[PDB]
């Protein structure tokens, strides 16, 4: 009534070896690595047989086709830990069981799943458990002519692609598990019938089908928290009779990944594009006018050129972000994993860090050299000259490009947030790096303020007539300091507060502080420093005369 | 415990220990774990999914070491085996456990 | 008494004016109309003899057109090789302010002057190559603002004491003094025949002095403001002048009156230097405006404009062969055009 | 600890008055021990432990229906054989 | 580069001369040239002597080469020239600052001095040059005021309708009369100074006597202020 | 007074200047044109020359 074929020195099983048996319910073929071949029709016909197990036959190169044929009551089929290369043949069992289960197991050497592998397999519903197998790909119509209650491709690491037409002829599936499969994308057809989807630890599944394709989806479980946001759209024994109005998706999105677009609020989508343009032309013209100047470059003009270049890099970053927002308008979650972890996000983060640090360092150097020239003004031989300026600015470039490269080297990640700012503060190294950068910016602003105050106290004449000239000095120097402060203080305070793991704001509102307060320097530097000075205006009129538009 | 229907718990056993190339069989007393725990099968086979059914298995396992009596050279002198501390019945981890059917094989070597 | 001599001089001046008007049968433009004007003149900077510290106020070309001199207000008098911008010499001077420079026509000596009231002559073809003061011709009581060499032994200088002075180098004394003048005398020009030379000043009346006779022969007063430069026509029978009122003028020694007046409406900046071309068609002029102008000598047409200077053009010079021209402005750069 | 023989009981969900739907529940054997040396060679994947699993299944059942028209398998006799939905 | 021997020798000469000129340039840019105008009785001779302490009759310019706080100041006393400034002032267009010494004792050669300043201040080439203005021989003014001549109103009648500005800081222990007179002269000069172009070039007044040894500090401070403010326009601060 | 000396010197200077003879402006213009045209061929600026002769590159 039960067959236990174990540890036998059998190399070949002849065809129809089990003829004459009618009361067998179970057949077990386990730990028989001496076995290498099974003849076709080895199980040609049995009445009461329902359960078959093959568990360890490492030397089994393959099973001849038609080994399992014309078995109505065959219900559970298992083939595990076998060195089979050709996919086993099951298309001719012609079973009639209502809940047939087909199990393929630990067959690392199976290369692929042939198309139409289940024609004539069972007249009723079936479940497939393809755990662990080393399939390379699945071709079109691999599932055909049967209601497929459950499909589980769990832990098929070697699997790389499933043909878009694999579900063309199949009904369902009702349950689909692709966990740890590192599959690229799901088939475009047949997913409408899915009730529940499991894709945990499938990091390579960066893109998912549209929400409308998942009409019947309940009880979904994905690997990327962002993907669950696609299901926010409105239309015990867990006994029930009606599906929930909306799917329940896990894991829930984290704080770093709110269910929003890249640009949080609608109005920002405009304000960015304006700050885009205002942040490009001016700094370009400043570069264009000061680089095509007949007259020799003096230290402040070189510093102005480099400051405008840094702000131009900032504007380019903002332009990249705005273009990304425009391209992914309204359905960011689909492209979120692909772009947030692609080269684009890393480039954007590098641009942000490099441009911001270079601009801050250049502003500090400009203020320091202004203070040096105004304090030791009588000693006309101590004036800083172009060679030292170029040396200091090359050092500044190295510092700015080094600090902006560490996130690409693992010290931090630009991939933590959509806007690609270095918000990775988990490990202490990243926390100290971020705090160091923020404190350097704060100290930069403080030294700028101190140098300006010293300039004002040095120019002031405590005895001679200075009542009407000190006021202008104070006024415009306060304008400069206030522009720097309104660009720095909010961003710096919030960043330092959130870098100690005490967030005082949500990431969605963080977006506003980018548009409204971050590029303030990047768009106000050329006007306060470059556009309004006599030298730049005179060069600009020279260019206009050259082009005749004056 | 109860003489009839105890639960998953650790029980002592006599396991045969050898290694790759020892012509001699060693037999040592260590801990395995076995017993019963509730099981389920879904009557409504269909739209509702299948109900998982657990098997008694380890939760924390330590390791003991032993030196065999002059086994052939070329292999590390000291071999190790496992000792079971506590167990509960959960799904057999295929990547870690080989959960098969009735075998009743002797646990002594031959 | 003043009155009778004053009225006699007034009658003499009226007679001179009447004679000149009777002699003004036709102007130059009337007879030049048949001449086809030359096309636009293409002059482009060929060299930029930089490396000079202070603002150049005076330069001059050598006889052979190889070496040139530029003197600045820092005490430097640099001798350049125009071909390869080589600083052939760099003489440091006693008085920082220098307002002129010259050459012995053989090319041996150089001269300089300024607010120190003392002309200084340096020798280049010395023994050990050490350039040192060959002589210091003191005696003037006004700033010396021009220098021109008759030969290697005679120098005719003009200063701000209203009196030109012809010095003998070796003798080092007042060989001759020309004093029939009023106002600061600033510009000297020696005709190809060195017996005559013209001089301009702040009295708006240039004069034609004779080296040997010791007194002026003719006076031309066609200007309205100070005279800043003067130059003979290449044949020596006419000469051009520039004034602060932005009007170039060309007078004749024979006709004894202004032959022509070159002027333009857009120019309200004073002239500082003028020079004819080797043939005479092109008259060059430097202005307080940072550009130089090349005008047709017979048409007054604005033939060409040079705009390669960043400051006032204060000195200009055309080579003897005419192959090139040089201009020095207050930007400390001496630029050669051709 | 206690766990009964897995036997037929009432189904709280679908058992209508006078329509006994019987589903059998309870427990059988399970154990786990380190893989023996004689068995390691026969397995392709390196292993450290084997386990013997037993769950009880309805070796006899019949078709029935409940309000709603859905198929139901009323179990008549179950006994404990291998475990099917037990790997993950 | 492919050159001949003569050309290489010429290039060596050029490079040596260039190095010498570079030395002269680096020493030149560290000196502040300083013009020194004045009149016959202004007393600038005593000034140049009191700056020499801090170190041919046919010539027309002098030298002082005084330095303060290791800063080289060149003071150029243009003397023995004619009484005509209008066109050799062009030569001094690049000086750091102009010094103007005037005598406050000679009631009325004073008026002429005013015109002189109005000529210097409103000149075309000195447009961007600031003027330091020393009022010299203040002690002589003190004696002329304490003598009770009461003829300051005779030459300048506005003295009657003048009042000492409240910003005045007179020394401890002098008659209000001398303070009023000296501040009247200072305000008369400042009226011309502030009339045209004051926002572009400034006028720094001081009261000094021939015996004062503190003038060098006054010029040093004035030059520091002038150069600082000049940096300020190119830094846009003013 | 030196005023009489200056006046006598001035009248003498004008007396000497007046005795000089003049020439018709037409003759002067003709001579200038003849000289300027007879030497217009050799001038390097009226008629520019190629780099073969022009030594300023
Ligand atoms: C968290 S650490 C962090 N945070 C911010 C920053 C600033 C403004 C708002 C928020 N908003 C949250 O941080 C919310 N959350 C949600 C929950 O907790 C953390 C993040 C974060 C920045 C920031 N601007 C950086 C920056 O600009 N660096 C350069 C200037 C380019 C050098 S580095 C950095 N690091």
């Amino acid at each position: 009534t039960r067959l236990s074929l174990a540890y036998l020195p059998v190399k070949v099983i002849p065809s129809q070896a089990f003829r004459g048996l009618n009361e067998v319910i179970k057949i077990e073929i386990s730990q028989i690595d001496s076995l290498e071949r099974i003849e076709a029709n080895a199980f040609d016909n049995l009445l009461n047989l329902s359960e078959i197990l093959i568990q360890n036959t490492k030397n089994l190169r393959y099973i001849e086709p038609g080994a399992f044929i014309n078995l109505p009551r065959l219900k559970y089929l298992s083939i595990c830990n076998t060195g089979i290369r050709k996919f086993p043949d099951v298309t001719k069992v012609f079973s009639s069981e209502s809940n047939f289960i087909l199990e393929i197991c630990d067959n690392l050497h199976i290369t692929t799943i042939p198309g139409n592998a289940f024609q004539g397999m069972n007249n009723e519903s079936v479940t497939l458990k393809l755990y662990g197998n080393g399939f390379e790909e699945v071709q079109s119509h691999a599932f055909n002519g049967t209601t497929l209650t459950s499909l589980e491709l769990k832990e098929n690491v070697h699997l790389e692609k499933m043909h878009n037409g694999a579900f063309r002829g199949a009904t369902g599936p009702k349950t689909l598990d692709i966990s740890s499969t590192k599959l690229q994308a799901l088939p475009s057809y047949g997913l409408e019938s899915i009730q529940r989807l499991i894709a945990t630890s499938s990091y390579s599944l960066k893109k998912l089908p549209s929400r409308e394709t998942f009409v019947n989806l309940l009880e979904a479980t994905l690997t990327y928290p962002i993907h669950c946001c696609a299901f926010r759209n409105l239309p015990d024994y867990e006994y029930g009779f009606c599906l929930p109005k909306t799917p329940r998706c896990a894991p829930e999105p984290d704080a770093f990944n709110p269910c929003e677009d890249i640009m949080g609020y609608d109005f920002l989508r405009v304000l960015i594009w304006l700050i885009n343009i205002l942040a490009i032309m001016g700094n370009m013209t400043v570069l264009f006018v000061l680089l095509t100047s007949r007259y020799k470059l003096t230290v402040p003009r070189f510093l102005m050129c480099n400051l405008s270049f840094a702000d131009f890099c900032m504007g380019l970053y903002l332009l990249l972000i705005a273009s990304v927002d425009s391209q992914t308008k309204g359905q960011y979650y689909n492209h979120a994993i692909d772009w947030q972890t692609g080269s684009g996000c890393s480039t954007a983060g590098f641009f942000t860090v490099f441009a911001s640090e270079l601009s801050v360092y250049t502003l500090t150097v400009i203020t320091l050299e202004r203070w040096h020239t105004i304090t030791y003004a009588i000693h006309l031989d101590q004036k800083l000259r172009l060679r030292h300026a170029i040396l200091i600015m090359l050092g500044g470039w190295l510092f700015s490009s080094l600090i902006a490269m560490l996130p690409l080297v693992g010290v931090s990640n630009y991939m933590k947030v959509s806007i690609c700012f270095p918000m990775d503060v988990e490990t202490t190294l990243s926390q100290v790096y971020i705090l160091t950068i923020l404190i350097l910016n704060v100290v930069a602003f403080f030294i700028i303020c101190a140098c300006y105050i010293k300039i004002y106290f040095a120019v002031r004449n405590p005895e001679l007539m200075a009542t009407n000239k000190d006021t202008k000095i104070a006024k415009k120097m306060a304008i400069l300091i206030f522009t720097d402060f309104t660009c720095m203080a909010p961003i710096s305070f919030f960043a330092i507060s959130a870098a100690f793991k005490v967030p005082l704001i949500t990431v969605t509102n963080s977006k506003v502080l980018l548009v409204l307060f971050y590029p303030i320097n990047s768009c106000a530097n050329p006007f306060l420093y470059a556009i309004f000075t006599k030298t730049f205006q005179r060069d600009f009129f020279l260019l206009l005369s050259k082009f005749g538009c004056c | 415990k109860e003489p009839l229907r105890p639960r998953c718990r650790p029980i002592n056993a006599t396991l045969a220990v050898e290694k790759e190339g020892c012509p001699v069989c060693i037999t040592v007393n260590t801990t395995i774990c076995a017993g019963y725990c509730p099981t389920m099968t879904r009557v409504l086979q269909g739209v509702l999914p299948a109900l998982p059914q657990v098997v008694c298995n380890y939760r924390d396992v330590r390791f003991e070491s032993i030196r065999l009596p002059g086994c052939p050279r070329g292999v590390n002198p000291v071999v190790s085996y496992a000792v079971a501390l506590s167990c509960q019945c959960a799904l057999c981890r295929r990547s870690t456990t080989d959960c098969g059917g009735p075998k009743d094989h002797p646990l002594t070597c031959d | 008494e003043l009155d009778q001599l004053r009225q006699e001089a007034e009658q003499l001046k009226n007679q001179i004016r009447d004679a000149r008007k009777a002699c003004a049968d036709a102007t130059l433009s009337q007879i030049t109309n048949n001449i086809d004007p030359v096309g636009r003149i293409q002059m482009r900077t060929r060299r930029t003899l930089r490396g000079h510290l202070a603002k150049i106020y005076a330069m001059h070309w050598g006889t052979d057109s190889r070496l040139l001199v530029s003197a600045s207000q820092d005490g430097k008098l640099i001798i350049w090789d125009s071909y390869t911008t080589n600083k052939v010499h760099a003489i440091p001077l006693r008085s920082s302010w220098v307002m002129t420079c010259a050459y012995a026509p053989s090319g041996n000596y150089v001269a300089c002057g300024g607010l120190d009231n003392i002309c200084s002559i340096y020798n280049l073809k010395t023994r050990e190559g050490n350039v040192r003061v060959s002589r210091e011709l003191a005696g003037h009581t006004g700033y010396l603002s021009c220098c021109r060499f008759l030969d290697d032994n005679q120098i005719v200088t003009s200063s701000g004491d209203t009196t030109c002075a012809l010095w003998d180098i070796e003798t080092g004394q007042q060989t001759t003094t020309f004093t029939g003048h009023t106002g600061d005398v600033m510009s000297l020009s020696l005709a190809p025949d060195t017996r005559l030379f013209v001089s301009g000043a702040c009295d708006a009346s240039a004069k034609l002095w004779d080296v040997r006779e010791g007194m002026c022969r003719q006076t031309f007063t066609g200007h309205e403001s100070d005279i800043n430069a003067i130059c003979f026509f290449p044949n020596g029978n006419a000469f051009a002048t520039g004034s602060d009122d932005a009007t170039c003028r060309l007078f004749d020694l024979r006709a004894d009156q202004e032959l022509m007046t070159y002027s333009h409406d857009n120019i309200i900046c004073g002239i500082t230097s003028v020079s004819f071309s080797k043939s005479g068609r092109l008259l060059l002029a430097g202005y307080d405006d940072f550009n130089c102008n090349v005008w047709d000598a017979l048409k007054a047409d604005r033939a060409g404009v040079l705009a390669g200077h960043d400051n006032r053009v204060s000195c200009l010079g055309v080579t003897d062969d005419g192959m090139a021209v040089a201009t020095g402005s207050w930007d400390s750069f001496l630029k050669i055009w051709n | 600890q206690d766990c009964p023989e897995c036997t037929l009981q009432e189904n709280p969900f679908f058992s209508q008055p006078g329509a006994p739907i019987l589903q059998c529940m309870g427990c059988c054997f399970s154990r786990a021990y380190p893989t023996p040396l004689r068995s390691k060679k026969t397995m392709l994947v390196q292993k450290n432990v084997t386990s013997e699993s037993t769950c009880c299944v309805a070796k006899s059942y019949n078709r029935v229906t409940v309000m709603g028209g859905f198929k139901v398998e009323n179990h008549t006799a179950c006994h404990c054989s291998t475990c099917y939905y037990h790997k993950s | 580069c492919t050159l001949s021997a003569e050309d290489k020798a010429a290039v060596e000469r050029s490079k040596m001369i260039e190095k010498q000129l570079q030395k002269d340039k680096q020493v030149y840019r560290a000196t502040h040239r300083l013009l020194l105008l004045g009149a016959d009785n202004s007393g600038k001779s005593t000034i140049v002597k009191q700056m020499r302490i801090y170190h041919v009759k046919t010539s027309g310019i002098f030298e002082t080469k005084f330095q303060v706080d290791k800063v080289n100041f060149h003071m150029f006393d243009v003397g023995a020239q004619r009484d005509e400034r209008r066109k050799w002032i062009q030569c001094f267009n690049d000086v750091t600052a102009i010094i103007f010494v005037v005598d406050s004792s000679d009631y009325n050669r004073l008026q002429e001095a005013l015109n002189d300043f109005k000529s210097i201040w409103n000149n075309r080439w000195l447009r961007t040059i600031s003027v330091i203005l020393f009022l010299n021989k203040q002690d002589l003014l003190a004696e002329k005021v304490l003598a009770g001549k009461s003829k300051i109103e005779d030459y300048f009648p506005e003295f009657a309708r003048y009042t000492t500005p409240e910003d005045a800081t007179p020394e401890p222990g002098e008659d209000p009369r001398v303070t009023r007179a000296k501040y009247f002269i200072r305000d008369e000069f400042l009226r011309i100074s502030t009339a045209s172009g004051d926002g572009r070039h400034y006028c720094y007044p001081h009261f000094t006597c021939s015996v004062d040894t503190e003038n060098a500090r006054r010029i040093f401070n004035d030059c520091r202020d002038i150069i600082q403010r000049m940096h300020l326009r190119q830094y846009e601060l003013l | 007074t030196a005023s009489i000396a200056q006046a006598r010197k001035l009248v003498e200077q004008l007396k000497m200047e007046a005795n000089i003879d003049r020439i018709k402006v037409s003759k002067a213009a003709a001579d200038l044109m003849a000289y300027c045209e007879a030497h217009a061929k050799e001038d390097p600026l009226l008629t520019p020359v190629p780099a073969s002769e022009n030594p300023f590159r």
